[PDB]
């Protein structure tokens, strides 16, 4: 019912997310964002290559125990 | 239960594009995601593959796993042999790496740069990418490209490229006489923000 993730940002550390297979990416991208003190709308979230939303679901994006996330700050040129 | 609730804050959304606004990596993903839906079910087109400008900037972390992980995601056994790779100056440019893996032997780099006076922050960036996915940067051509008369439109001279590049490999005349060389290129920014509103 639980499942056990990673979240990797620019720094190098990682931050070890646990919540529920049904529970929305927002919980976890609005806790994340708040460590940094930047906002959401600042920082993209993919997995494997994936862009990823507020509304998905671990279970939808088909991850597994251990998946890891990257966050990384906006580009702009 | 997790739904968003309107005394929260509201769920990210990309902003929109403006006349002369500087394009975010969030605008090119998404043209080039409309872009591989125009031109799935075609001749050759499964032969390309556009790139996360984020997973690009991937390869040069300073974390191990997440530098092997965009290197499986741009140069793995399941990945097309022709790669966009978006190249991005933090604040400041884009410019376009493009890597033909099609020999294994022989493979072929062209990087496409539209600033007049170019910087030599820029090409260490396209030579970084090279070098992290195996290749020795010191064989990466050079190729022409038009040149922007602006200091906004970066973005969309990468962005036309790769459509152009992109519909001469389906065609086949990508491997011919001036197949490489975007000189004559005419980036439409109105084109590009429909493209992204219809998509």
């Amino acid at each position: 019912v639980h499942i056990n993730l990673k979240v990797k940002g620019q720094d190098g550390n990682e931050v070890f997310f646990r919540i529920k297979r049904s529970t929305q990416m927002r919980k976890l991208m609005n806790a994340y964002c708040d460590r940094q003190s930047v906002d959401m709308n600042s920082i993209a979230f993919l997995f494997d290559g994936r862009r990823l939303r507020a509304e998905q679901t671990p279970d939808e994006l088909e991850m597994e125990e251990g998946d890891e996330i990257d966050a990384m700050l906006h580009q702009t040129g | 239960d997790n739904l968003p609730s309107p005394q929260d804050v509201a769920d990210p959304e990309l902003p929109p594009v403006r006349a002369t606004s500087w394009l975010l990596d969030g605008h090119l993903r998404a043209y080039t995601d409309d872009l591989a839906r125009r031109l799935r079910g075609e001749p050759n087109a499964h032969l390309l593959h556009f790139a996360d400008s984020q997973v690009v900037t991937m390869l040069s972390s300073a974390d191990p796993d997440q530098q092997a992980r965009a290197q499986r995601l741009l140069a793995g056994d399941d990945i097309p042999p022709i790669v966009f790779l978006p190249i991005n100056q933090p604040n400041a440019h884009w410019s376009l790496l493009v890597v033909d893996r099609r020999n294994k032997d022989a493979v072929a780099a062209y990087h496409y740069d539209s600033m007049a006076q170019k910087d030599p922050q820029q090409r260490y960036l396209a030579d970084m990418a090279a070098y992290h996915l195996g290749l020795d940067y010191q064989q990466t051509h050079e190729m022409p490209i038009a040149i922007q008369s602006d200091g906004y439109s970066c973005g969309d001279h990468v962005l036309t490229g790769i459509e152009v590049l992109a519909h001469r490999v389906l065609d086949g005349t990508f491997d011919y006489a001036g197949g490489r060389d975007l000189t004559d290129i005419e980036p439409d920014r109105g084109l590009i923000r429909d493209r992204l509103a219809q998509a």
